[PDB]
């Protein structure tokens, strides 16, 4: 009847979990893979996607730690440290 | 060391005056008919046999089992200084009641017992029991000695010269001293600064320990040369009961101690002032600690900021060096909280000024370390250059308020600079209103401070400090006060910190001289070491002597400030200063560059690791100096404070503990391949932290080290909180979520606590705004609860994970908590080890919750 979603594997093959713990603010990979939005992994990279100019990738313990890593300011979108666009 | 620059007992004519006075009858005795009892205190005459001098004691039981001996002249000529602005109160009183009588003696019971005191006429004595076993006698080898005041103006008595120093003595031999046996007491530590061992040494037939505050350039390990601070504090441990002796004399004071059915006896030797003493009578350790921190106060507590790392040298040379030091910490992905600004900041040493050239633009530097999030500390010294130009030489001299000599000049320190006088409490209040945001120019709220050569450090004065014979506020001579010239350094600058935000922000000073009641005002550090393998393992010695006595909030400087320490020695530095109270690294002027990124990878790792530890520890840390600020117990604490009935940890100096969790035995030998580490408790067990290994106690483990290793140990029936997710500085993890790390008792049972406020304000104590929770495990339940009902916080912090060490595979892990339905949790489980992770609990740490292991 109803066909449903596949879980989300690691990239590194260490686990596969719900894609609601991807994301979720706890580190469920190895590799850091199941978060690459959040600080909650040791080794996750966080990618600045900073449109229009070069993309940087930062350390996920840079993540919503109140410093503007990302010139366009995506690092910190619940710190309560607004950051500014200066790409240019 | 130049030990030709620094007085021997021999050297300081009252040292060698008191000291010549040897074991015997006192000339001392009580005249009985002039006896006074009253509710607050007992008061009697003495007199000495040979000279008719009369004295009054004044004899004080006291709340907490303790007493009070105060012994003064009946009329003096001018009246003897009594040390001000100590003790933090009139310490409550308890009554003496006479229960028996002689021609010869006095027996007075406290309260309603069990404590008495016995007072002997002839020779003058006092005896402290508790019920039939004595504790303490006072005089009981006979040499009390009180040199009265004879008319102002045999070798020395009168004016001394001291190499090319004249000290004037104008109201010549005025010492003061008397000793104290302890039956039954083998070992005493205390009376800190000296680099030294912990268990304090015989002085018999070498010097005894010297209490003045003074600058020792190259100071050297294991001896009794005064240092730059004083506490006049001793405990003295045994199987069976913990005493503490509290001297409380500002004055030069040696101390001698004496072994002899054990028994140690202890004798003290001040210049002038009255004789002033508590007895602090346990019986435990903890009951000495708190007697203490009732008469002295307590630990203040840090802002969470200067609990992170430190990065200082002499010094970073301007804005661009500060700001790449900044930067270096961050492109290698190490955590600070500080940088550090030494002499060289400022204006020509104009303190308070900054260097033009160097330091153009201080609110923009003060700025970028703020978008950073962290700080900076801004060296502030108590010498005052004469210098017209300068403002705050213009004002001080202007208000009269510098240390004057005799003639009622402005004393001058040749090199000149001027004193200000800090025991006036006018020059305090003008000092701390000096760091007003508009008085300190370029300075801002994440600028903090450090005084330095507080002592007072005098580079053309006698032992590098003050003439005896200056003068200060009320008349006073500088011999009267030295001692605690510095701590009112450090009062009136953590004062001024406090003013500049309207008393919100908590302020942060290291000191380096310092008193009892220092741990008032913030930190202190061990002073000018050297890069050497010996200052390293001294640092545990020279910290725990400073612990016992209440001073919790020590440390050395990481690598040595003096030489170039090797990389495998700043390597091992940093994971020692990793966990030790104060952390800071810093260097002299004329060593290399030593910022940890300039070493090669595998020391750059070792470096990082421990800086990790660190940081990921600042809950337990932080929780550790709250306990301090509230109880006045140390946070670094000696194997024998933990395990009293142990007599094999009574010495132990390789090693510490943390509160009553963490054990720590650092590595502190170039070339070690593994550590001895003691292992006590009867019926303890010890998870190393890093494997999860169990071990029982009591044992010696040699246990394998590399060059990343940090010995340390969880005890069972301990819960640790940490922050795992480690980020660049304090500020940014300070609203993270905790991950509890459970070490099971062999009962399986723990419990710990956790304490969280804002991180840097006065609100926990003005607002209540703060959290205090006791976690608990027994049975198979791990329960939240408030160590504190009153402390409330809005807080986003949770708890991300448990961390169960000695547990067994559960079948099911259910979370309950008011206000949410019951919640599952995953978990992972390495039967090897019998560590059980709990998966994401979610829960708020402020609310109350259980999480139940069923074995289903
Ligand atoms: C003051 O001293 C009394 C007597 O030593 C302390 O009470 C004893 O505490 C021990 C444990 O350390 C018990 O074993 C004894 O049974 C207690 N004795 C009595 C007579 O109560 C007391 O704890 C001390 N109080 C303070 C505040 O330090
Ligand atoms: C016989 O001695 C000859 C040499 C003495 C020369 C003057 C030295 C002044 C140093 C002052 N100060 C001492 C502190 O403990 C250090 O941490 C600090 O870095 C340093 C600089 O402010
Ligand atoms: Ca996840
Ligand atoms: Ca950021």
């Amino acid at each position: 009847f109803y066909e449903e979603s596949k879980p989300f594997t690691c990239l590194d093959g260490t686990a596969t979990i719900p894609f609601d713990q991807v994301n979720d603010d706890y580190c469920d990979c190895k590799d850091g893979s199941d978060e690459p939005g959040t600080a909650a992994c040791p080794n996750g990279s966080f990618h600045c996607t900073n449109t229009g100019y070069k993309p940087l990738y930062i350390l996920s313990s840079r993540v919503n730690d109140g410093v503007c890593d990302c010139c366009d300011g995506t690092d910190e979108y619940n710190s309560g440290t607004v950051c500014e666009n200066t790409c240019r | 060391v130049d030990r030709s620059n620094f007085k021997t007992c021999d050297e300081s004519s009252f040292c060698k005056r008191q000291r010549s006075i040897r074991p015997g009858l006192s000339p001392y005795r009580a005249l009985l008919d002039t006896l006074q009892l009253g509710p607050d205190a007992l008061t009697v005459h003495l007199i000495h046999e040979v000279t008719k001098v009369l004295l009054v004691l004044e004899l004080q039981g006291l709340q907490k089992n303790m007493t009070r001996i105060r012994i003064d002249e009946l009329e003096p000529r001018r009246p003897r200084y009594r040390v001000p602005d100590v003790l933090v109160a009139d310490p409550p009183t308890a009554r003496l009641s006479v229960s028996g009588r002689d021609d010869n003696s006095v027996e007075l019971t406290v309260a309603e017992g069990p404590y008495k005191i016995i007072l002997t006429a002839q020779p003058f004595r006092l005896d402290l029991l508790e019920d039939r076993s004595l504790l303490l006698s006072v005089n009981a080898r006979g040499l009390m000695a009180f040199e009265h005041q004879r008319a102002p103006r045999e070798p020395g008595a009168w004016e001394e010269t001291f190499k090319t120093h004249s000290d004037s003595k104008p109201y010549g031999p005025t010492s003061v001293g008397l000793d104290f046996s302890l039956p039954g007491m083998e070992h005493v530590y205390g009376i800190p600064e000296h680099a030294d061992s912990l268990r304090l040494k015989v002085t018999e037939g070498g010097e005894p320990y010297r209490l003045y505050n003074l600058d020792v350039f190259q100071y050297e390990l294991n001896n009794p040369m005064a240092l730059y601070g004083s506490v006049p504090v001793l405990l003295a441990h045994s199987f069976h009961r913990d005493l503490g002796i509290f001297w409380l004399n500002a004055a030069e004071t040696w101390v001698d101690i004496s072994s002899n059915t054990p028994q140690t006896d202890i004798r003290w030797m001040s210049e002038s002032g009255i004789i002033d003493v508590f007895l602090m009578l346990g019986p435990s350790v903890f009951d000495v600690f708190r007697q203490y921190a009732s008469l002295t106060g307590t630990q203040a507590l840090p802002p969470l900021f200067s609990l992170g790392y430190h990065q200082s040298r002499w010094n970073y040379r301007d804005e661009a060096d500060v700001l790449e030091v900044d930067q270096g910490f961050d492109d290698h992905n190490m955590p600070c909280d500080v940088i550090w600004l030494d002499i060289e900041h400022a204006d020509g040493k104009r303190y308070f000024t900054w260097d033009p050239t160097r330091f153009p633009q201080p609110l923009n530097m003060l700025e970028h370390l703020a978008s950073k999030r962290r700080k900076l500390v801004a060296i502030v010294d108590p010498h005052i250059k004469v210098d017209s130009g300068y403002r705050v030489h213009e004002e001080l001299r202007n208000h009269g308020l510098y240390v004057k000599t005799r003639d009622g000049s402005d004393y001058e320190g040749w090199c000149s600079a001027s004193y200000p006088d800090f025991t006036n409490p006018r020059m305090r209040a003008w000092w701390s209103n000096m760091f007003s945001f508009d008085n300190y120019e370029g300075s801002a709220p994440n600028l903090y401070v450090w005084n330095d050569m507080n002592e007072p450090s005098v580079f053309n004065g006698p032992e590098v400090t003050m003439l005896k014979d200056a003068v200060h506020y009320g008349g006073w001579e500088h011999r009267d006060i030295h001692n605690i010239y510095g701590l009112y350094v450090h009062m009136a600058t953590a004062d001024g910190l406090i003013q500049r935000s309207g008393g919100i922000e908590r302020p942060f000073v290291l000191s380096r001289a310092f008193f009892s009641g220092s741990q008032r005002f913030g930190a202190v550090w061990t002073g000018d070491n050297t890069a050497e393998w010996d200052h390293l393992k001294i640092s545990i010695p020279m910290c725990l002597s400073l612990a016992l006595v209440g001073l919790s909030f020590c440390g050395a400087d990481v690598g040595g400030f003096f030489k170039n320490p090797e990389p495998e020695l700043l390597v091992r530095w940093y994971q020692m200063g990793a966990y030790q109270p104060f952390f800071r690294a810093h260097a002299h002027l004329d060593t290399g560059r030593r910022e940890p990124w300039l070493l090669a990878s595998q020391y750059q790792d070792a470096i990082r690791d421990a800086l990790f530890q660190r940081y990921s520890l600042l809950p337990f840390w932080y929780t550790l100096f709250y306990q301090a600020h509230k109880e006045g117990f140390p946070v670094m604490r000696p194997l024998w404070v933990q395990y009293p009935e142990d007599m094999s940890t009574f010495s132990i100096e390789d090693q510490f503990m943390l509160g009553d969790a963490l054990l720590i035995h650092p590595v502190s030998d170039a070339g070690a391949h593994g550590v001895q580490v003691y292992l006590p408790g009867q019926e303890e067990v010890w998870y190393d932290i890093q494997s999860y290994q169990k071990h029982h106690g009591p044992q010696t483990l040699y246990l394998p080290v590399t060059l990343s290793s940090i010995p340390v140990f969880q005890r069972g029936g301990t819960i640790v909180p940490r922050w795992m997710r480690v980020r660049r500085s304090s500020d940014c993890m300070k609203d993270d979520p905790i991950t509890l790390f459970v070490a099971l008792s062999p009962q399986g049972t723990a419990q710990g606590e956790l304490f969280l406020d804002d991180g840097h304000t006065f609100n926990y104590q003005t607002r209540h705004e703060f959290l205090l929770r006791r976690f608990s495990f027994s049975g198979s339940t791990l329960v939240s609860s408030s160590a504190d009902p009153k402390g409330h916080l809005e807080t986003p912090i949770w708890i991300e994970r448990v961390v169960i060490m000695g547990a067994g595979k559960p079948a099911a892990v259910v979370l309950q908590t008011k206000g949410s339905p019951e919640s599952r949790l995953s978990f992972q489980h390495d039967p090897e080890t019998s560590v059980l992770i709990l998966r994401k609990p979610g829960v708020s740490v402020a609310s109350d919750w259980s999480i139940h292991l069923r074995a289903s």
